[PDB]
């Protein structure tokens, strides 16, 4: 995640193993139950896309759901690209590039790039955009997996 | 176990089978296009006659929530 | 691992026992399952070759796989030496030596040497080169150990 | 237990035997060259007739994934 | 152990109880198994002789092995004294004394003395000398305790 | 399971039923006004005859502690 250091700057720090394991354990115990979404939200505080793929990729089991989510993440990403067209002409030397759906999904962007966008002024909340897609896709799952 | 060896039981819910499929698909490392081909093809093909029948009625263009709700009583 | 200190420099700090034990426990529980690879990747963040041999050497059980991996690590290392020949003439006093496959595997290099290469400017990512060999060798194992 | 006492059962999968071998090899402290000699030699020699037969057909130059997949049905 | 402080100096800090207990638990669970040696090596990072006697003295059980090790430590120590004779004439006021086998074993030296040798310039690696004796004696044990 | 499928048993305490209701209501994502409509309507409707009778006597304007204490002996 990207956290604020004592000095008063935003720097990246790694997520903790008993945080990781707590994510694992939630999924083990409460599967598709709604409490998973606030839980997720708390444990995703200050998290990167990269950390969010890590969390999704580290799941075991419920592979039908994991595939449905993936496909929702790509749909929501396809929709990001649709709604926000690429911008006019070449990229400025003085500036950094606008993200695509796949940069938001973490796929085409690097960590330093993910830190550029979030730490820069104005900052862009690529975590929160992926977060809604995850929560939206979580609703899809919850609604389906209701019996 | 190979991906071709993944098949749905005669009493096994589709759901439990689809989970097995994307777990084994999760251990395949092939190009995405090939894995798309595997998805639309092999899944239905090794599905049981009762659900197979059901899935044929959904037609093409179908998505996983609709397949998964379609074969629920089977 | 080599971590950034508060002062703003990269210094080595030791890996934690409940990190060690978490590595052990993953292997105990999920054996050859694919979730082991993202898991590994997270717990190998900022890690040295030396720490990576420590993690491999501390395994118990699955010795056929551990030998297959070793032999993959040496093959990938042999390939490093092949692709990157040694450089022209004697080593400069002002400079530090280029790594071989065995320095990447941690074998012929010392820790201070591993810190020289990574902390120096430009830095060389000898962790990430070993990491791919580990991940590649992990694919070999996963594919074999599929039933 | 000594490394010479490591042998494959008549019903024991090779795989379970190869694990035993590199565990005991893991408690041998000899030069690498000697341990290479032990690898190519003793492993096959104490392997069971059915797999032994199989391994003779792989010829020399063979690696562990190919040996391990070669004696799987045995 | 002797660790580096934030200020940038090497100072002694005590070893942690869940480190102690992790040492205990390893021995409980894996007895004479080879994984004990890398494990030992990691948990002995930056450790003193004094801390190494603490770890050996806190063992329960396997007293035949513990005696064999002791006797190996004294043999290796006797050998240190043999190979390295005492030096010519009286000890300088400006300097500190050379170690013997028993100073390496921690027996005849005090902690402040163990910190003098290690922190001083050049430093002498009395931990690493005892460490080899421990590892050597660990090989003796492992080889015997193979069945 | 759908919210319409939530009903009170003939021997089931209301209390155990009301818990089931706001759990399933907890998995409905509808506007608050619709969820208010569901509260006053569906809860009583799928309540058992003995308690249903009781709840009709509370009249409208009733709150959950009073409903929950009202159908306690039933």
């Amino acid at each position: 995640p990207i956290v604020q250091n004592l000095q008063g700057q935003m720097v990246h720090q790694a997520i903790s193993p008993r945080t990781l394991n707590a994510w694992v354990k939630v999924v083990e115990e409460k599967a598709f139950s709604p409490e998973v979404i606030p839980m997720f939200s708390a444990l995703s505080e200050g998290a990167t896309p990269q950390d969010l793929n890590t969390m999704l990729n580290t799941v075991g089991g419920h592979q039908a759901a994991m595939q449905m989510l993936k496909e929702t993440i790509n749909e929501e990403a396809a929709e990001w690209d649709r709604l926000h067209p690429v911008h006019a002409g070449p990229i400025a030397p003085g500036q950094m590039r606008e993200p695509r759906g796949s940069d938001i999904a973490g796929t085409t962007s690097t960590l330093q790039e993910q830190i550029g966008w979030m730490t820069h002024n104005p900052p862009i909340p690529v975590g929160e955009i992926y977060k809604r897609w995850i929560i939206l896709g979580l609703n899809k799952i919850v609604r389906m997996y209701s019996p | 176990t190979s991906i071709l060896d993944i098949r749905q039981g005669p009493k096994e819910p589709f759901r439990d089978y689809v989970d097995r499929f994307y777990k084994t698909l999760r251990a395949e490392q092939a190009s995405q296009e090939v894995k798309n081909w595997m998805t639309e093809t092999l899944l239905v093909q090794n599905a049981n006659p009762d659900c197979k029948t059901i899935l044929k009625a959904l037609g093409p263009g179908a998505t996983l929530e609709e397949m998964m709700t379609a074969c629920q009583g089977v």
